């Protein structure tokens, strides 16, 4: 339902990041992608979001195609998918309680279950000392796993996330990637991008490798 | 749902007042700008509605005078009084008698110790009618039908500036029409620039709530009450300056009218026009917020 | 004698002349001062007319004094 | 000698940023111009109507009269005597013969002295102090009635206190509409200049943590705020030329009917240059006050 | 040498970021300070940069004291530090060659050798064909690549940064690590914080560890 075929985003400048991608991802599978600095995979995950057009090929996401997408149908698809990204920004000069609760007013839930879902997800983050404070009050390491805990809350059907452990301990990394099979124990999609080959060679990973838009560089590795 | 719609409006309302309390120097600074521009077109319109109440002084010049002969009878005097008032382009016809004409010279320096030699009062009664409109050129053609009366002794007009009162009037009507176009159009630009630049400010919060979901109404809701409460702050800060200004200038007009023998001065301000002034400031910030956000949402459109 | 007709005809013509003068005094003695600053006329005009109406009225007093004083000597029989 | 290349680099980036979305920046140029035409457009209107004052808003006249024996050299002696008073306008002398003529055509009779053989009318003088402030009322009339040879002087409806009440309402309405518009001008500019620079707040803190100074960070925004004053000073010069010629189509109706050659001067080059450089130096002060708040908001100590 | 005596910072929000610390920094000494998630070493780098209040204790960097120092004089000290922070400080909608040239306009150095130096840095970081473009026209690793290009230019006396290649692959990062001792082979002090521990175990160096704001968690591995 997520199969790529003959798609690639052309750039108006002198460099085009991706040439050709064609792959199918099975449901309920833990996915990992890797590459060098010239390789394009953040545009590959942004292609699933598609805030700009792919301008080549045909792509499928369920019944509604990604090609020729309308403004009136996009934010129903955006509100069911929880995406965090590496350029870390949040609502400056507010508390962190409503920052976690940002999509919960969008979907619409009553008040007495808003606060208990904050504390139930924050226990794996080890932020019981700071539950209601400013985003600038948090650490530079702490504010990524707040955004990771944003993806944990209200259980999205599709999850994308970003490159995690940007500023987290290698010891405390083992608890956050242990969370991602617990949230993928039911029928979701997990697309964690990682680069440390030591910690991603433990269990079943598809291990897609990229170099300058070349999708076919590694096998299934199962 | 309807329950989720009311909670979305209520949470955006209470966040706006918490935003309004924050930055107390900056929130009060743009509130005075929102009021002091609005105080000019409604303030000058309140002046023009107050000046037009005083209409007796403007309709006092160019009064036509007719002189009777030596024989005086008052019963044709009231007959010519009501006949001119039946004809249009009048305000009111008044006639004073010979005894009134005798009396008004006696406080004056003329007619001193002269009625001992005079066997009777020879001053005829007069009419004094001012036209209600001054229209255009061609109002000198009323002279031949005022000579239609059988008793005409003098018709001493000053013929040059009766037509020229149609030159001074409608010069000022076009003069205030110059400013009631210019001050309204400079009101629409000052409001339309500051609200649009607020959308240009704080730009980072829009894309972080758009890629995770959200509609166009949810992003517009913290700015719509932001546009409304500054408009609500505009009408209050307009209200204190106009009440201070009308109290400041009321001493001069009562000094002029008391010397003129009239009870004229600057009137107060209404409550019905007061509520109409404030809802205009609310709707202007509401309309200006809708046109402001449409540029930024089209800049990051999915297309 | 014959001098009593030559004063009474002078008396009735100046009674006519004062009647025309007081009628002409009622024309330029009624104009308001908002007619000033206006109609191409200097503000000393339409304001010194009434004080000139004092001057024509006071000058005919000595003429009426001279006519009335010679009537009493003429009335002696 | 690094200041000259830094100023030229900041100016070329400001024009390049202005070409980026040019409909938005030209929208801000129009708002800065039309409100600027209020205290300058009303300034020339009070700089226009002082050329004619004798026939408009000033006709104060006092009927000071002479005795019956009057010589014309004594009248012109008193004309320069009343000109020594600081509040007079005109001083002319009328004679015996043509004062008799003007009363005759006013009545329309022409038979003033066909009855009395001798002439009783005194040759009088005209004192016309239209340039008074008139606030002394009839006490000014009593002080100017102090002449040894005057007899009787009248002032109907008291009429200098009424001329005071016109002139007091004239000055207070002008000063009422002077202070209100300049606080409208100085707050619209001061709000709008400060609220451009609250946008792009991340750019200031990037150069701040790696070093920088107050002179470098002021340079792209001093040229940005001053050029809107340069944009205003041309467009406010343009609309003042359009409005004055539009009003010129109706002043010639009054000028020809009265009888005069009264033209209205439009956009002089001395005031037109001073209108532009007034707005340019206005944008420098408003940007300097705006950047000082941005230094204090994230101060390190 | 840099004497690192006793210092402790208390925030006005009520939380103690760091309890006590005292180190020893020699001229040209290399440090690899890395603890757990609560260790405020990036706050300690903010204490080094002197944009935070020292609160309690005393901090010494160089021949001038850190404390009661005027605000108008401290960015002269900040000019000779190539600070790289994990939130990416780049000017949006500018050419990429100006992003290197941010200290270069400050120091008053001539124009035709600006273009030679910005061309010089881009093979040292192994970044070609991306010149004269926006920072939005780059890969997610590439603003880290131009970020570390902002530090290596002008050869600063004190190089202060944290966690390079946190999202970039360790195949390219070994050369990126291999650049850093060549800078350290010159008379420069490098106090690089690398939050990871697996890649740094091969290099022989001095290691420091902080836990809950304590002075010493683990001993020096010199
Ligand atoms: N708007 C653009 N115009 C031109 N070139 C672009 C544009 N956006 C990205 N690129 C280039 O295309 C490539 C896309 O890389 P991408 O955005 O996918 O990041 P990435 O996959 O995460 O790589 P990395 O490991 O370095 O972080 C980059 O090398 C970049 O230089
Ligand atoms: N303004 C503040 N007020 C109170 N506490 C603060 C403030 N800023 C930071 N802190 C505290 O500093 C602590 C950690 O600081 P720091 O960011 O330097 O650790 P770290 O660099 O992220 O370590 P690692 O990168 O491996 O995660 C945080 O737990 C946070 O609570
Ligand atoms: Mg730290
Ligand atoms: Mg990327």
């Amino acid at each position: 339902m997520i199969r790529f075929e003959q798609v690639g985003k052309r750039y108006p400048n002198g460099h085009v990041g991706l040439h050709e991608v064609s792959f199918r991802v099975h449901r309920g599978e833990i996915l990992f992608v890797t590459g060098h600095s010239g390789a394009g995979k953040s545009t590959l995950l942004r292609l699933i979001l598609a805030m700009e057009r792919p301008t080549s090929g045909k792509l499928l996401l369920g019944g509604q195609d990604l090609g020729r997408i309308t403004t009136a149908q996009i934010p129903f698809l955006r509100r069911q998918i929880g995406v965090v990204f590496q350029n870390h920004q949040l609502l400056t000069d507010r508390t962190v309680a409503d920052n976690i609760a940002l999509p919960l007013q969008i979907l619409g839930m009553p008040k007495p279950e808003i606060a208990k879902r904050v504390a139930s997800a924050l226990e794996r983050v080890n932020l019981k000392e700071k539950g209601e404070a400013l985003p600038s009050d948090l650490s530079t390491g702490q504010q990524q796993r707040v955004g990771i805990a944003r993806a944990i809350v209200h259980q999205p059907a599709l999850l994308l996330a970003d490159q995690p452990t940007g500023n987290l301990d290698p010891r405390l990394a083992s608890e956050i990637m242990g969370v991602f099979e617990d949230i993928n124990r039911l029928g979701t999609t997990v697309l964690i991008a990682s680069h440390d080959l030591a910690l991603i060679a433990r269990m079943r990973h598809r291990m897609l490798t990229l170099q300058r838009g070349r999708i076919i560089a590694d096998r299934e590795d199962e | 749902s309807f329950s989720a719609y009311l909670e979305s409006h209520r949470a955006s309302l209470v966040d706006s007042l918490r935003r309004l309390f924050g930055h107390p120097f900056g929130s009060f600074f743009t509130c005075l700008v929102m009021g002091i521009t609005l105080s000019l077109p409604m303030g000058l319109s309140l002046l023009l509605n107050n000046v037009e109440r005083l209409g007796g002084s403007w309709q006092r010049a160019a009064q036509i005078s007719l002189f009777l002969d030596l024989k005086t009878s008052e019963n044709q005097g009231q007959d010519l009084r009501e006949q001119i008032e039946r004809l249009p382009d009048v305000i009111e016809a008044q006639l004073i008698s010979r005894e009134q004409a005798l009396s008004e010279l006696q406080e004056q320096s003329g007619l001193g110790e002269a009625l001992k030699e005079l066997p009777e009062n020879p001053l005829p009664p007069v009419i004094s009618v001012t036209p209600k409109q001054i229209d255009r050129a061609g109002l000198e053609a009323l002279r031949q039908q005022l000579a239609e009366l059988p008793h005409v002794q003098q018709a001493q007009l000053d013929l040059v500036w009766v037509e020229r009162l149609s030159a001074i009037l409608k010069l000022g009507e076009r003069f205030v029409f110059g400013l009631t176009i210019l001050l309204v159009l400079t009101l629409l630009l000052v409001v339309g620039n500051t609200i649009r630049l607020h959308i240009e400010n704080r730009r980072n919060e829009i894309e972080v709530i758009k890629l995770v979901g959200g509609t166009d109404g949810y992003v517009r809701r913290p700015f719509l009450y932001m546009g409304a409460l500054y408009g609500l702050g505009a009408g209050i800060l307009s209200w204190a300056l106009l009440a201070y200004s009308l109290n400041w200038l009321n001493g001069s007009v009562v000094n002029l009218s008391g010397l003129y023998g009239s009870d004229f001065g600057l009137q107060g301000v209404p409550l019905d026009d007061g509520l109409s002034l404030t809802v205009g400031a609310v709707l202007l910030g509401w309309v200006g917020a809708w046109l402001a956000v449409a540029r930024h949402l089209r800049e990051l459109a999915p297309r | 004698d014959g001098e009593k007709k030559k004063l009474q005809d002078a008396r009735i013509e100046q009674q006519r002349l004062l009647a025309i003068q007081a009628r002409a005094a009622y024309q330029s003695g009624r104009e308001e001062y908002l007619k000033l600053l206006l109609n191409q006329e200097h503000p000393e005009k339409f304001s010194r007319t009434l004080t000139y109406y004092d001057y024509i009225n006071k000058a005919r007093l000595e003429q009426l004094a001279s006519f009335n004083e010679t009537l009493r000597q003429l009335a002696n029989v």
